[PDB]
């Protein structure tokens, strides 16, 4: 995999600043806005399961209510249910989706299959 | 929905009896023509006003009740339930301007289509004009189905309701593409000649009165506008419908016609433009009919005294006057 001409090798060892200049338009806003006291606490709990995993295991699924969080490249491979409103889902963090948000993989609605039109 | 299934039939039919002769029907008359239960129909009327079944009128001297739009509709479905055609309600409803399309289901579970005429002069005339519309539409629907035409199958008619065969598709006005434009075109051109052969001109044979079934079969609906071929301008309405289809397929699907049908064939088919001597058992029957009529006339006068509303208004003011003295 390669994102913006940068391989997965370099993405992990870079600075926090230097990842911005690769990001999209909306994404460079937020890291200069700053990740908050709850969102500093969600990147720390993901460092635990990956390290306490068996090294042939991608880590256990750790629940959360932060849909809006971007995928940082140190989040790659972290099994995280992202909440829809009702009950959690399973989202494999691939390195291909770092530019996106976690919210879009927790699908909010069940898509509509129409039953017959009633008395209209 | 329909939970109540006894007194509601008799009271609402009694409104329809008064509606045919007079405008707003007084509550005094209702109980006399609904003689099966006496006195307790006035609380049924108070349950009828909870729904959109009847409307109250207390103008100046005119005191009573008139039948509503939806109240007239429930009466037909109550009759269709007894004829074992309608049981439950399907939800796909095409709310139109002249009529409403309601999907109905029988005892079998087989889904049919129901038409309810909504013509909208007082509401009394409006709920009589819808009566003549259904009887006229069902007449053509029977006339064409018997004569090989691709129309919905007529089942039953009740006052303003028409039960038809469920042909489900999309109207021709909202169609993007047809896989075979030429075969569909020739099918439609045949149907104008078919009607002219039976001595009929559609008049308004447009893309707004045609439905495609799986883009294979053209279905025709809406028949109150139809004219005879004996009309002086018979070929004008014939040619206007031809040009309407000729240009539409050239406009929407870009198909130009190779065949130009202008044949006048009247009539090779059925002309559908027209569309001690007395035995003791008889003595018993006749004496019975006399005795029933004497009792029925006396029961009318007992029910005419129900005025209960007039007595209630008079009592309220007298209490106010005595307290103030």
């Amino acid at each position: 995999f390669t994102y913006r001409g940068v391989d997965l090798d370099q993405l992990l060892d870079m600075s926090y600043e230097q990842l911005m200049q690769l990001y999209s338009a909306r994404q460079r806003r937020r890291l200069n806005r700053g990740l908050r006291r709850k969102q500093h606490s969600l990147l720390k709990r993901l460092r635990k399961a990956k390290k306490e995993a068996p090294p042939m295991e991608k880590p256990e699924v750790v629940k959360t209510h932060l849909r809006d969080m971007i995928i940082l490249p140190e989040m790659v491979g972290s099994m995280v249910g992202v909440y829809n409103g009702k009950t959690f889902n399973q989202v494999e963090i691939k390195p291909e989706m770092i530019g996106h948000y976690l919210g879009e993989f927790s699908i909010t609605y069940k898509p509509v299959k129409h039953g017959r039109p009633g008395i209209g | 929905l329909r939970y109540m299934s006894r007194d509601d039939f008799r009271v609402l039919t009694a409104v329809e009896m008064g509606m045919k002769n007079h405008e707003i029907v007084p509550g005094s008359l209702i109980a006399s023509i609904a003689s099966l239960k006496h006195g307790g129909c006035n609380k049924v009327l108070r349950e009828l006003v909870k729904h959109k079944l009847i409307a109250w009128e207390r103008t100046k001297t005119v005191q009573g009740y008139r039948l509503t739009n939806a109240g007239y509709d429930y009466l037909a479905l109550k009759t269709l339930s007894s004829r074992q055609v309608v049981e439950s309600v399907g939800n796909q409803m095409g709310v139109g301007k002249e009529s409403d399309i309601y999907i109905v289901a029988n005892e079998e579970g087989q889904q049919f289509a129901l038409k309810l005429h909504r013509l909208g002069r007082h509401n009394v005339s409006w709920l009589y004009l819808s009566r003549l519309s259904a009887m006229k539409e069902f007449a053509y629907m029977k006339a064409l189905y018997e004569r090989k035409f691709p129309v919905p199958k007529p089942i039953d008619y009740n006052r303003h309701a028409v039960v038809m065969e469920l042909i489900n598709g999309y109207p021709l006005c909202q169609i993007h593409h047809v896989e075979d434009p030429a075969s569909v075109y020739d099918e439609a051109m045949e149907l104008i000649v078919k009607l002219a052969n039976h001595g009929l001109i559609h008049g308004d044979f447009n893309e707004f009165n045609l439905i495609l079934d799986e883009s294979d079969h053209i279905t025709m609906i809406d028949f109150p506008q139809m004219v005879s071929t004996s009309h002086p301008n018979a070929e004008w309405y014939f040619d206007r419908d031809v040009k309407c289809i000729k240009d539409f397929f050239m406009k929407r699907f870009s198909y130009e016609s190779e065949l130009f049908p202008t044949f006048k064939d009247i009539r090779r088919e059925d002309t559908l433009d027209v569309e001690s001597t007395i035995p003791p058992e008889l003595v018993k029957q006749k004496v019975k009919r006399q005795l029933t009529k004497q009792q029925k006339s006396a029961v009318r006068r007992r029910l005419q005294k129900g005025a209960n509303i007039f007595t209630k208004q008079r009592r309220e003011n007298m209490q106010n006057i005595k307290s103030s003295l």
